[PDB]
């Protein structure tokens, strides 16, 4: 009745779904063998795992996600994996060839030949959900997977679908840290097929996912599984409302009506909180009044943005576990009075605030401890600019030499591409100035 | 009249959820996940199953007082006497008995194997159809037939797929249905054999639909009253009794009682000037309503 | 096998080039012999079949028995050099109705005869390379007045040197043909 | 004899005694939507199940190695003013008097609904008798030549 | 007689709605099971008002439960009073709201109205003398105010003598659960002061601080403030239902209350509340009953009685008391505080009484007042969406539904045409 569908493309895509679907197969007490035991069931009960699976005939749960790519190592590696037996082969799609990290190769030579059988595989998923909330897209800009395929997957589903809506939880190249040369390219060229299509894209980075693992939960070797295990906690906290009951339970439509004022300005950041071990937990009462402190500090943001260089033009709250109407309207209100954090005039409102009853779980070997509260916040602040500046300025100072353009003019494309999507990406920064 | 496209989610979610009423245990033997193609079973849908029942159960006609008496004990030597001593109907047959109705149709092998042209448009209010092509340029012959052949069908999404593929044939279709009317026959009377109420129920309705979609469609299916009435003459009086209590569920089509009388009304107003005594030959209770 | 798959512009079963071309195939040799060689005219591998006795050596499609191929692709495409031998092949239909016809195609013959299960039929080979195509959804209605559904087995016998064996879903031309799917012989 | 289960107006929960300090750990008890009234508990002779009346006239039965819900209470209707006096008999079925009198013996074995086979029935009831007012008290006696004799103390101090 | 018919639209106005169910059928002493248990006549005398027979002497309530996403219907039948509803008086939609006063009221709400006006016709009808209307609504969400006014519009064109009443929840002026409220508010508003005779407005806000200071609550969840609102929805209807000295039927409330067609947006208020502390202590007279309903703070709407005056004003006793005091209470505050009514209207408070007390209670009292100080209500709000409307902010959302700006401006305007009426008559 509410289910999702929910892709992974390109690496960090497939990597963070085996943290989101390892998550969900606790959460739900699935077994990793598609099939749970007969002690969790309650009676007649569904919609607990409806949302993120479907039934078979007899007894196993199989998930209503898919995973593309183009790198033959990585599917291989879940094929291979402990979670083999939750996937029906058919889901994992896989290609002989990559991307390398090439725009052109991803949109125009061979994601053209296999979204075919993607489009295929969505049209037998998505016939079987009576109620389609939404497709849920994990993209990671800046591989030539991602940025090639997400896009021109999107393209065919606007064409397909257009009034259905798409959220993306796209990785951004960090600032500072990037493990690419010539990834504002691809970056810059993504977004101009993506903004048009797209109907809502949170947007992260590696770099502030690593700052607070660092600060909070003290690890000096964190991994790409950790910031995995942030961002399967973060889609927990999300998709709540949809699966558990609650008081102000929150719907994919009205949390993007009230989010999105305008249809170009939808690009999000996102924060989380508490985010602690097991030692400091034991030393803390976790009110409400903290976790939400603790959300809407910029530091503890999941991107390399400053907020407080910007307004909020919006906000959402979801919060998770033993709260109360009272405290979460408490706390909007200190926050409201004070003074650090502006909002633009034309939303004297702008708190969209959800609750939940199902406090958040702890997959066994993880980072985070066991908490009975817990914060994601989502906001649409005018602020994010500046890491479109970033790679807006990024983008023409090598383009001005003309580096790797042989690449790309060589793999189905031309010179236009660039100078349209730089266009696309000044029209963006002049519409976020002019709302203020 | 009303459609069956969408009553039929919200009918199954206010029983199943709001009543503690049952689905009620939909075999879904050899379907698994929505990825791998069922293995379709060589066993029919609508079938008259044997008797059962055993040997000796049946009783034996005694000569001597005309009556129908089961058979005397056969002694045990454990149950042997002691120191102290002072001292049939018929097995029913199945005329009401939900028949077993198995995935095995062919629409569900059609949709499996991907050749239809249909797909599930969400992007409207409701549940809503999508076609890959244009309708009115179809081929009705091998389409049609098909389509109707998922009627049987109780696993989602395949039969409202199924019920809303003939909803939406049987709009445009025109003339293009007429010649096609031999072929119907089979399914239709496949799916009231079942005995099952919510195929009986959505059935009824799209054949209501299907005397109304063209004209002359009457006469043409006037022949075939022999093979599809016989169902009619049992649920026909199947109806509730409810006396003051004002019928809520009316605003939904359940009531078999009259949904078969609705139908036969509607034939009898389309077959013509002998459709009466073609009905009156299968259905005797009837009464010509003109 | 081969169902709940993907199967819309082309489909591969057999292919000289690769690590192991006879990955599905069952292959009985009783005087023959099966190599992978470089053909002369197209300048690449080729897998050969030769041998006496054309009725004994050849090479099943499904590894074994009691598994079908499904595939519900109408077309079907051979490219096979002409080595003025005997050369024939079989290829086993399912109806709408569910019976198994199965129609050949003979060098050595000289007259079509249809049967309740078998249909044999000659074929007129050229010289050299070239490539066939069966319709094998207008034989089974010119035949029985039947629909088809889907293959379920495939064999070719000896006395012939493959290239290629793929089910096209619609006769392509040879500009719509990718590279990989067309005859390119060079100088 | 170290848990102890407590139910009250919209929770139930299992304590465990700590042994480390002078604590005692609470798990909540996790019922599919149910917002029940708990009156009366009562725990079989093996820790299996926990049956527990309610105002709403259900005997909700939980497993209790995890303490999740099982099976909802007396099929063929329901008691008329809410569950209240609770007691099980030792041969594994429960006495259910509720707040008009109705005393019944509904019996729990865990059984697959007939129909649909990957289900489970109801508790039917073997027995049933109507006694003056509402029941409140019950005690066991065991005869043991044909069955039991409960004590039954009712509202109207019969 | 005079049996009305009762509705409930939105996920809250579902959910107060199972409390108003429970809080009367305990009342008039049924069981969850649908069965009477109780002791006296007066139980059975008027229970058709609110109950249709049912075969084994069940009773069902006259009740409508609209609501688009029926996940929200799971619960209220699961709620331990969710088996007294006939499960066909159900009508929803698999869809969501989102919030969306458009296809609320638009799209998704006219794909469900010919249904729910079939149900509603239906009970209708199974009543002898139908009195009139009432809904359950939130002007924040998209179901309430979108559908409810949908229906009421409906209702209207068809049964126009009767009376219509709402219980609409407001938002709130410094609390805002969502972001496009003010859209919600000031739509639906352009619909209820045509489509409606009476209109009570309450607001969460107030309810709060009732259940903090008054009832000294530590944590007061969503049922102790619906447990409020179905404390006084009881409260104006045990003339109908019980034996009273002077009873008010809702049609002389209307006219005793609202001397102008539009002044029909009420204050509401409820009295004996006590902690379990003071319990102990006071002492259950009329002259606390009265001065508890004229505070300010009873008040469970955002408006400051004392920034405006009585246009007309109403209480309403329930509880075995002497017709004296009553009269002579309503007449020194009338006297008192004369700067907190109106010159042209001389006595401008109804003093009705019932028999029959409460439950567990031996006097109660309900406060209803029609003062001009709810025109800050509408101020606010007509600021908020001045504000995104001066910025066209999420305003593309509704020109989705096939809307237009006109809509907006027209519904804008008739809020500072209303707020401007209820400053003629405070003359300050
Ligand atoms: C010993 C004693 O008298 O206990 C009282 C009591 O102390 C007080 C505090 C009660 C109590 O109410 C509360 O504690 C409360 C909590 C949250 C929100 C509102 C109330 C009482 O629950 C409320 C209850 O009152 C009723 O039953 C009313 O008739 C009321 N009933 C319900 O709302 C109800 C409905 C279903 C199930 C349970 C209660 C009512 C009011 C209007 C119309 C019909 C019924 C009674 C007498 C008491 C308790 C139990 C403590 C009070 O409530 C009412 C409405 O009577 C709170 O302020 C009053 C003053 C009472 O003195
Ligand atoms: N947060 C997080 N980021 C990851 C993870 N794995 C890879 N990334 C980042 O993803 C980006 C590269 O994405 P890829 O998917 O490998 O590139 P691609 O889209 O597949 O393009 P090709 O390499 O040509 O196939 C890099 O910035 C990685 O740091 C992960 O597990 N977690
Ligand atoms: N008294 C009370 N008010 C509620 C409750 N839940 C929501 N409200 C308010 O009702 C408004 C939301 O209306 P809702 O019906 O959920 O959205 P809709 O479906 O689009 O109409 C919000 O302002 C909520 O704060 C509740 O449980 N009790
Ligand atoms: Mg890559």
């Amino acid at each position: 009745m509410r289910e999702v569908i929910s892709i992974h493309i390109g690496q960090a895509g497939i990597q963070v779904g085996n943290a989101c679907w390892e998550l969900y197969c606790l959460e739900h007490g699935i077994q990793p063998d598609g099939q749970m035991p007969s002690d969790k069931t309650i009676g007649g009960g569904d919609d607990a795992f409806n949302t993120f699976f479907s039934e078979t005939g007899a007894g196993k749960h199989v998930p209503r996600c898919i995973f593309l790519d183009l790198e033959p190592t990585v599917v291989d590696e879940v094929r291979t994996g402990t979670y083999r037996q939750l996937f029906h082969p058919e889901q994992l799609i896989s290609g002989k060839e990559d991307a390398a990290n090439n725009f052109a190769r991803g949109h125009y030579t061979i994601g053209k030949e296999i979204v075919d059988l993607a489009l295929d595989r969505i049209r037998k998923l998505a016939d079987n959900c009576t109620g389609l909330q939404g497709f849920l897209v994990f993209n990671a800009v800046g591989g030539g997977t991602g940025s090639g395929l997400g896009s021109l997957l999107l393209e065919r589903l606007s064409v397909d679908y257009g009034k259905k809506s798409k959220l993306g939880f796209t990785v951004y190249p960090s600032p500072q840290v990037s493990t690419a040369v010539v990834e504002p390219y691809n970056s810059v060229l993504s977004t101009h097929s993506l903004l048009e299509h797209t109907d809502v894209a949170v947007m992260l980075d590696n770099e502030a996912i690593y700052d607070i693992c660092r600060r909070s939960l003290d690890i000096e070797r964190p991994t790409y599984t950790n910031l995995n295990r942030l961002i399967a906690q973060v889609i927990s906290s999300l998709t709540a409302s949809l699966r558990f009951d609650g008081a102000l339970n929150v719907d994919i439509t009205e949390f993007q009506t009230n989010l999105v004022p305008y249809p170009r300005i939808h690009f999000m950041l996102s924060s989380y909180a508490p985010i602690i071990s097991a030692e400091k937990a034991y030393h803390e009462q976790l009110s409400v009044a903290e976790i939400t402190n603790a959300a809407f500090e910029p530091a503890s943001m999941m991107v390399k943005c400053d907020p407080r260089h910007g307004k909020y033009m919006a906000c959402c709250l979801m919060y998770r576990g033993d709260v109360v109407p009272k405290d979460v309207n408490a706390s909007v209100a200190t926050i409201k009075t004070k003074r650090t954090i502006q909002f633009v005039d034309w939303c004297p409102t702008g708190f969209k605030c959800g609750i939940n009853y199902q406090p958040p779980t702890v997959v066994p070997g993880g980072d985070l401890a066991k908490v009975q509260r817990a914060v994601c916040m989502i906001s649409n602040s005018t602020a994010i600019g500046e890491i479109f500046s970033r790679l807006d300025h990024k983008f023409d100072l090598m383009y001005a030499k003309r580096a790797f353009v042989h690449w790309y003019v060589g793999e189905g494309m031309e010179e236009g591409e660039f100078s349209e999507a730089r266009e696309d990406l000044a029209a963006l920064e002049k519409d976020f100035e002019e709302v203020g | 009249n009303g459609d069956v496209a969408g009553s039929l989610f919200t009918s199954t979610y206010r029983n199943v959820k709001l009543a503690g009423k049952a689905p009620p245990a939909a075999n879904l033997s050899g379907t698994g996940s929505c990825f791998d193609t069922t293995s379709l079973s060589p066993a029919r849908a609508g079938a008259h199953k044997a008797l059962d029942v055993q040997k000796d159960e049946l009783p034996v006609w005694s000569k001597s007082t005309l009556s129908y008496k089961y058979p005397a004990g056969r002694p045990n030597p454990t149950g042997f006497l002691k120191k102290g001593d002072g001292e049939p109907s018929p097995p029913q047959a199945g005329a009401y008995k939900r028949r077993e109705n198995p995935p095995n149709t062919a629409f569900r092998r059609f949709y499996e194997r991907g050749d239809l042209p249909i797909a599930v448009d969400h992007r409207g209010s409701k549940n809503m159809i999508a076609w890959k092509v244009d309708i009115e340029k179809l081929d009705y012959h091998h389409y049609l037939p098909i389509f109707f052949d998922g009627i049987r069908e109780t696993q989602e999404p395949y039969r409202f797929l199924a019920v809303k593929g003939v909803e939406d044939m049987l709009r445009v279709g025109g003339s293009k249905i007429l010649p096609v009317i031999p072929q119907l026959i089979i399914p239709i009377k496949t799916a009231l054999n079942t005995r099952d109420h919510s195929v009986m129920c959505i059935t009824l309705q799209l054949l209501q639909k299907l005397v109304l979609s063209a004209d002359l469609v009457g006469e043409a299916l006037v022949p075939y009253y022999r093979q599809i009435l016989p169902i009619f003459n049992l649920y026909k009086n199947k109806n509730k009794n409810l006396g003051d209590g004002i019928d809520y569920g009316q605003r939904n089509y359940d009531c078999l009682g009259e949904l078969i009388a609705d139908t036969l009304a509607l034939f009898e107003q389309k077959g013509g000037d002998d459709a009466f005594i073609n009905i009156k030959y299968m259905v005797p209770t009837y009464e010509s309503s003109v | 096998m081969f169902k709940n798959a993907f199967q819309s512009g082309f489909l591969s079963v057999l292919y000289s080039i690769g690590s192991k071309p006879l990955e599905i195939w069952d292959k009985q040799v009783s005087n023959g012999h099966i190599k992978r060689i470089t053909d002369a005219d197209i300048q690449s591998s080729v897998l050969e079949i030769m041998g006496q006795n054309v009725s004994t050596t050849y090479i099943t499609c499904p590894a074994d028995p009691n598994k079908t191929l499904g595939i519900k692709l109408p077309f079907l495409v051979l490219i096979i050099k002409n080595l003025n031998k005997y050369f024939s092949f079989e290829v086993q239909v399912l109806d709408d109705k569910n019976v198994r016809r199965r129609f050949r195609a003979s060098n050595y013959q000289s007259t079509t005869r249809v049967k309740p299960f078998i249909c044999t039929m000659p074929m007129r080979l050229d010289s050299g390379w070239n490539q066939i195509q069966f319709n094998l959804s207008d034989f089974t209605r010119r035949a029985y007045g039947t629909n088809y559904i889907e293959t379920l087995r495939v064999q070719v016998h000896a006395n012939c040197r493959i290239r290629r064996i793929y089910f096209s879903d619609r006769l392509y031309s040879e500009e719509e043909l990718p590279a990989e799917f067309k005859l390119f012989l060079p100088i | 004899p170290d848990k102890l289960i407590t139910a009250g107006n919209f929770n139930m929960n299992v304590w465990t005694y700590d042994a480390g300090n002078n604590k005692l750990r609470p798990t909540d008890a996790t019922l599919g939507t149910l917002k029940r009234v708990f009156k009366s508990v009562v725990v079989d002779a093996n820790d299996e199940y926990a049956y527990c009346g309610t105002t709403t006239g259900d005997v909700l039965q939980i497993a209790l190695e995890r303490v999740l819900f099982k099976n909802t209470g007396p099929a063929k209707g329901n008691v008329q003013m809410g569950v209240t006096a609770t007691c099980e008999v030792p041969t594994g079925d429960i006495l259910v008097g509720g707040g008009d009198g109705s005393l019944q013996v509904l019996r729990t074995v865990p059984e697959p609904s007939s129909t649909n086979p990957k289900l489970l029935r109801k508790m039917p009831a073997l027995a049933g008798t109507k006694v003056e007012g509402a029941i409140t008290s019950i005690a066991l006696a065991d005869m043991n030549a044909r069955g039991f004799t409960f004590f039954v103390g009712t509202a109207m101090c019969n | 007689m005079r049996e009305i018919v009762h509705i409930q639209g939105g996920q809250c106005g579902n959910q107060i709605g199972a409390k108003f169910w429970e809080v009367v059928s305990d009342e008039h002493g049924i069981d969850p099971t649908g069965t009477y248990h109780g002791d006296s006549d007066l139980q059975l005398e008027r229970i058709n008002v609110y109950f249709n027979e049912a075969t084994g002497g069940r009773y069902v309530p006259r009740a409508i439960l609209m609501d688009l996403e029926p996940g929200t219907m799971d619960s209220v039948r699961s709620g331990p009073y969710g088996q007294i509803f006939r499960p066909d008086n159900f009508v929803f939609g698999q869809t969501g709201a989102g919030n969306n006063w458009a296809k609320g009221h638009y799209t998704e709400g006219a794909e469900l109205i010919d249904s729910v006006l079939d149900v509603v016709r239906k009970e209708a009808e199974s009543c002898d003398c139908l009195q009139g209307f009432q809904v359950c609504h939130s002007l924040g969400g998209g179901t309430g105010s979108g559908m409810g006014t949908l229906l009421i519009s409906k209702i209207r064109e068809e049964y126009p003598d009767r009376m219509m009443l709402t219980f609409s929840v407001v938002p709130s002026p410094k609390v805002s659960d969502t972001v496009v409220e003010p859209y919600n508010a000031t739509l639906s508003v352009h619909q209820l002061v045509e489509n409606a005779d009476e209109c009570m407005v309450l607001d969460n806000e107030a309810l709060y601080d009732i259940c903090f200071r008054t009832l000294k609550l530590t944590t007061p969840t969503f049922g102790d403030l619906n447990h409020l609102i179905s404390a006084v929805m009881s409260g104006i209807t045990c003339c109908l239902r019980f034996p009273g000295q002077l009873n008010a039927d809702l049609r002389k409330l209307a006219v005793n209350l609202i001397p102008f067609p539009r002044l029909h947006f009420f204050m509401v208020g409820f009295t004996p509340l006590t902690s379990r502390g003071s319990q102990q202590y006071r002492a259950l007279t009329v002259p606390e009953l009265t001065q508890q309903m004229w505070d300010a703070k009873n008040m469970m709407c955002a408006a400051d009685p004392r920034h405006g005056r009585y246009l007309t004003a109403s209480a309403l006793f329930r509880g075995r008391m002497s017709t004296k005091e009553v009269d002579e209470q309503m007449l020194n505050v009338q006297n008192k505080n004369s700067s907190y009514f109106v010159e042209w209207i001389p006595n401008n408070v109804k003093s009705s009484v019932c028999d029959i007390p409460p439950k567990g209670l031996k006097m109660s009292a309900t406060f209803i007042g029609n003062s001009t100080a709810i025109q800050e209500m509408f101020k606010r709000v007509s600021e908020q969406f001045t504000a995104m409307f001066r910025r066209k902010a999420f305003l593309h959302w509704y020109t989705g539904e096939g809307m237009d700006e006109m809509e907006f401006t027209e519904a804008e305007s008739n809020m500072n045409d209303l707020v401007s009426e209820y400053q003629q008559y405070q003359d300050a």
